[PDB]
């Protein structure tokens, strides 16, 4: 267990429980509960080093520290995504961060002719599922959406 | 040209370094059919190698034989048509590389990076270039490299056979539109190339290759046709295969600027970080002539320094990942056999791609990892990972003794001993699954036997094993890999009939279940069984280059039944009905007929008798075809109802005459053989075939086989007995007389049908029994009917006949397994199995869909549990089941109240229909006592029932299990 401190130019100091193994994204989620809300605003930094969201605190060499401190900072809503086919058949689709997951699956239906109910897609290594938003999954320009069909044999 | 298989038969391969990884590659390549595989190693066997190498033996380690030369006999047995040659030639900077010129491809394992560079430079220099593949596995981390030369030509990217299309019309213009037959569509790309042959009119286009652009679907422009003569009829186009060139860079050039494929897009920059660490390990070995010792802070720091220095020399700068380096330093001395099997499969396929060009190759690097297996251990003790001298030391150095002990005590249930199952058993044995005598027990079951195969032959099975049980043979072969392993081999198929054999006790005693099946129905039956007993399930599939892995954990994921299935591509309606061209058409038409004869009619009639509103529902449905259903019901109820088995036999003879003679003759009346289409071209041309009707013969066995199967099946639908006497049916068939056929050139009745139809009350105790298709049970006649129905239809359309075994395989659309994919899938499934036995979190488990043809490997975290809630209620997962204990005297009302009192939700109705509010006498059903309401007839301790709660319509609920006695 750990305690993490967040320093911000225009916001109050934030102190909360944490774990070194846990991701920087988890810290940003922890920040959201205490103040400011959501992680899209957050761009955490330590010293001169940029802190990537997926990487863990331990990935940056944090060790033998009861408490650690970081300097938070704040910095294209429509983006282009390429959707890979079942057999080497890429497609071009435009999405926005604020898009319902069903809307995006409907785009796949027009492109591939596959009913969205039974569509199976994988985005940033997370199964694409109903009742979600593209923002929840976490989407950046140039990402790829993969269509898959289940295999039987052996 | 020469085929991909022919190219392998001419090509030689050189493999160096025979650890677990070098063997896994050699195994797959020799099974594939490589002409020559030259194995080479320099070190002699050691007790550590027994954990990594599944052919090495305790005898070989004592005699200190060369690693290669000890395993050469066992490898050569795999595929006797391949010449496997051993080599002990020392490999140094001194050693001349001129002896490698003969080999088409060179695969390097367990070799220094400097020496690997020198070889790579030599290989890519030669003309033609020798292909280079480096793969190593250190601990839980792997590396794979491909360098086929500055320019590499891929002759076949899709790996499919070239398509054939039929042309309806070609306009004479530049952009002259070419439109295919409305029946036969084409799926072509805007860049593709076609070669046209046997065109009428445009004789010039017969020997020409034209690029086509699909600016409008189902049409394209071939070029300028104004000069050429006008098109009349015909025109078959064949897809031209176009090579795809992919360029490679040397090993030295790629280390500085690596090009890696991304396996898991969640961590897009992860491969480059691994590249930095793996490259640091190589420098650490160079600087200090050893691998980093486990748990040594100095070694872990020094590696991080090197990785930090390397990160500066890299092009894009990356940020070092401390977690990766730390885990690399710990496991560097260990070897993870399942990761090796996975890397071995992929690497193998790349070799074939190099000698054949059958698929697009890997672009330079591929790093695979088992980090998810160690991350959940947190920061564990170094003493756990120290070697105890045994065979499992290599595994221990990767996962620690704690997790090794959990594997040793496991109780796994392997469903299916196919290619995946056989690989799984080898992966189990190296891992030490179920090797502890006190607790561990692997249970494997498959009902099938071994086949000659000759091609796509399996590594556990051999010729003298032909026609001997699969499971028994594998189990006996597996013990030779690991003596301490405990396996209970069974010949029972996992289905409802054996549910007694594999009872709820069995599933609860089993710690994990793994499936190696080829049909979805069995997958659903196993998934359902595991949900009831709250145990995990590991599924996998192989379809040529493509494979898939699905991990299902209790209360952490969804099930296989939840995951829904897309419809397979439909054979054009009308092409199946009137224009079959292949045995695939007749086989599918017979299955379409089987359900349309022995299943669907029976359900329609049983639905008419049960539902008084059936008459309204059918009137509403699909206008202009309520008449068809209504007349089909009145036919089965009255006109065609058999009271005797002889009536069933006559119905089969009359039906044979309508499908294979009368229906044919009327199609010929409509479309006579001489008839020509618009543009003076024969109608029975190309895809369309002119049929010839058949005449019934008792002596002909196909004719008899159809009647014998149809009547015994027809009797089942009505509840009658069958005789199965061929001579009796033969003699009787001579006596029956069949109505003569007359071909034909071409709502008041619908009201008459309503009257004529017998009202359900009038027909008491009459029920029909639908039949569900089962390929497996040959005494059913279910398959016997299909084989006859297809072969007889083939006779009419001059299609070649289809044997029993051939037809079965065609119907299953089963694809022969390939050693590369299976070995890969089996390694990945094994890796996930380690996480399960540890009880790891949801985040660790990662499914995988892969395709080696592309190549692309997709890792995705498993599908989360989806909880379903009804208004003003508590949400319940799929895994949850609701249990109610009762007294011997109870009512359905006293139950319904007890449901709301425990959970807070009250059911509107209850299904097993036992009680509906709409049903008449609902107050009678509600007063009924429980033992009278439901009669198990075995005085069972409990009974399982469904439940539904309506907030609009009724909404399902979790299954409910009631105990007659509190006890």
């Amino acid at each position: 267990t750990l305690t993490v401190h967040v320093r911000s130019e225009e916001w109050d100091l934030m102190t909360f429980d944490a774990n070194p193994y846990d991701s920087v994204k988890k810290i940003k989620e922890h920040v959201r509960s205490k103040t400011k809300v959501p992680v899209q605003d957050q761009v955490l930094l330590l010293g001169s080093k940029i802190l990537k969201p997926r990487r863990s605190l331990s990935s940056y060499g944090i060790d033998k520290e009861k408490t650690i401190h970081l300097t938070l900072k704040v910095v294209e809503l429509p983006l282009f995504l390429v959707e890979s086919g079942d057999e080497a058949k890429r497609h071009l689709l435009q999405v926005r961060r604020s898009s319902s997951v069903a809307q995006v699956k409907a785009m796949i239906e027009t492109k591939t002719g596959i009913i969205p109910e039974t569509q199976i897609v994988t985005l940033n290594g997370k199964r694409l599922e109903d009742g979600k938003m593209m923002a929840d999954y976490g989407i950046r320009k140039g990402n790829l959406l993969f269509l898959a069909s289940y295999s039987i044999g052996g | 040209g020469d085929t991909a298989m022919q190219k392998m038969a001419k090509s030689h391969v050189f493999l160096s370094g025979m650890g677990g990884l070098g063997l896994e590659i050699a195994k797959n390549l020799v099974l594939a059919g490589i002409k020559a595989v030259t194995i080479h190693d320099t070190e002699k066997c050691q007790a550590w190698d027994l954990g990594t190498n599944f052919f090495l033996s305790e005898d070989d380690v004592v005699n200190k034989r060369n690693r290669a030369e000890a395993v050469l006999k066992h490898i050569a047995e795999l595929n006797p048509y391949v010449h496997v040659t051993s080599s002990s030639v020392p490999f140094n900077e001194t050693t001349d590389l001129s002896f490698l010129d003969k080999y088409q491809c060179v695969v390097l394992t367990e070799m220094k990076l400097p020496l690997q560079k020198k070889i790579n430079d030599f290989c890519r220099s030669q003309c033609p270039p020798i292909k280079f593949i480096s793969a190593d596995v250190h601990g839980i981390w792997s590396r794979l490299f491909c360098d086929f030369g500055d320019e590499f030509e891929v002759l076949d990217t899709t790996g499919e056979e070239p398509k054939e299309i039929f042309i309806s019309n070609i306009t004479q213009a530049n952009p002259g539109i070419v439109t295919c037959l409305e029946n036969h569509p084409h799926k072509l790309e805007t860049g593709q190339f076609l070669t046209f042959r046997e065109i009428n009119g445009m004789t010039g286009l017969n020997g020409s290759i034209q690029q086509i652009t699909v600016i409008s679907p189902f049409s394209f422009s071939i070029g300028d046709t104004t000069e050429l003569e006008p098109y009349l009829h015909g025109g078959i186009a064949v897809q031209v295969k176009t090579p795809k060139t992919v360029f490679f860079e040397s090993l030295e050039r790629q280390l500085k600027h690596p090009k890696c494929l991304i396996v898991d897009f969640s961590n897009p920059e992860a491969p480059l970080e691994i590249h930095t660490a793996m490259l640091a390990l190589d420098q650490f070995q160079e600087k200090y002539s050893r691998k980093p010792n486990v748990g040594c802070q100095q070694d872990s720091e020094e590696l991080l320094k090197l990785a930090t220095s390397i990160s500066e020399t890299l092009e894009e700068k990356p940020d070092v990942n401390a977690d990766i380096v730390h885990w690399l330093s710990w496991t560097a001395q260990g070897f993870l056999s399942p990761l090796a099997a996975a890397v071995g499969g992929v690497a193998s396929q790349e070799v074939l791609k190099a000698v054949t060009g059958k698929f697009s190759p890997l672009c330079q690097w591929l790093y695979l990892e088992a980090a998810d297996i160690v991350e959940s251990l947190g920061k564990p003790e170094c003493e756990e990972f120290l070697p105890r001298g045994d065979r499992y030391d290599a595994l221990r150095a990767c996962i620690g003794d704690t997790l090794c002990q959990k594997l040793q005590n496991l109780n796994i249930f392997l469903v299916g001993c196919g290619a995946i199952g056989c690989e799984m058993l080898k992966n189990f044995a190296l891992l030490g699954v179920g090797t502890s005598k006190e607790k561990g027990m692997i249970t494997v079951t498959d009902p099938d036997l071994i086949e000659k195969s000759n091609l796509n032959r399996q590594f556990l099975f051999r010729p003298h094993h032909i026609q001997k049980p699969k499971s028994y043979t594998a189990a006996d072969a597996t013990l030779k890999i690991n003596s301490q392993i405990k396996i209970d081999a069974h010949l029972n198929k996992v289905c409802p009939t054996t549910e007694t054999i594999y009872n709820d006790e069995f599933y609860t005693k089993q710690d994990v279940i793994i499936t190696a099946l080829d049909n979805v129905e069995a997958r659903r039956y196993v998934d359902s069984r595991c949900l009831a007993n709250l145990r995990p399930l590991l599924d996998s599939g192989t379809m040529g280059t493509k494979g898939h892995t699905e991990v299902i954990v209790p209360h952490l994921t969804e099930s296989y039944n939840s995951h829904r299935d897309p419809p397979e591509e439909e054979i054009p309606i009308a092409t199946l009905k009137n224009f079959p061209n292949a045995i695939e058409h007749t086989l599918q038409w017979a299955r379409d007929e089987f359900e349309g004869l022995f299943k669907q009619p029976a359900e329609n009639v049983n639905q008419y008798l049960t539902d008084p509103k059936f008459v309204e529902r059918t009137l509403r449905l699909a206008g202009t075809q309520p008449l068809e259903v209504l007349e089909a019901v009145q036919r089965s109820l009255v006109l065609q109802r058999p009271q005797t088995w002889a009536d069933c036999v006559t119905w089969a003879c009359h039906h044979w005459h309508t499908q294979y003679s009368n229906n044919i003759r009327q199609l010929l009346h409509n479309f006579p053989p001489d008839q020509l289409t618009s543009s003076g071209a024969p109608f029975w041309s190309g895809p369309k075939r002119c049929p010839h009707p058949l005449t019934f013969d008792v002596n002909n066995p196909l004719h008899l086989d159809y009647v014998m199967a149809a009547a015994n099946l027809f009797a089942q639908t009505y509840g009658l007995t069958g005789s199965q006497d061929r001579a009796a049916v033969a003699t009787f068939l001579q006596s029956v007389q069949v109505p003569e056929f007359t071909p034909k050139s071409g709502d008041s009745r619908l009201e008459e049908l309503k009257a004529t139809l017998p009202s359900p009350d009038k027909l008491p105790g009459f029920k029909m029994y639908p039949i569900d298709f089962e390929k497996d049970d040959d005494s059913n006649f279910h398959m016997d009917f299909i084989v006859a129905a297809s072969n007889l239809r083939a006779e009419n359309y001059d299609i070649p006949s289809a044997d029993r075994h051939k037809s079965k395989l065609i119907a299953g659309k089963i694809i022969p397994a390939i050693a590369t994919t299976t070995a890969t899938v089996s390694g990945l499934v094994a890796l996930e199995m380690i996480k399960v036995t540890g009880g790891y979190p949801f985040e660790a488990y990662k499914n995988c869909f892969l395709n080696l043809a592309i190549p692309i490997v997709v890792f995705t975290e498993t599908t989360e549990v989806r909880k379903t809630k009804i208004r003003n209620g508590i949400s319940f997962t799929i895994w949850d089941r609701w249990t109610v204990h009762g007294k011997e005297d109870f009512t359905l009302l006293d139950f319904i109240n007890a449901v709301k009192e425990k959970y807070g939700i009250e059911p509107t109705m209850v299904v097993q229909m036992l009680y509906v509010p709409v049903m008449p006498g609902h107050a009678k059903r509600l007063k009924l006592t429980m033992h009278k309401l439901v009669k198990p007839t075995t005085e069972k301790k409990y009974v399982d029932l469904t439940v539904s709660f309506a907030p609009d319509e009724d909404l399902p609920g979790p299954p409910v299990r009631y105990y007659f006695s509190h006890d």
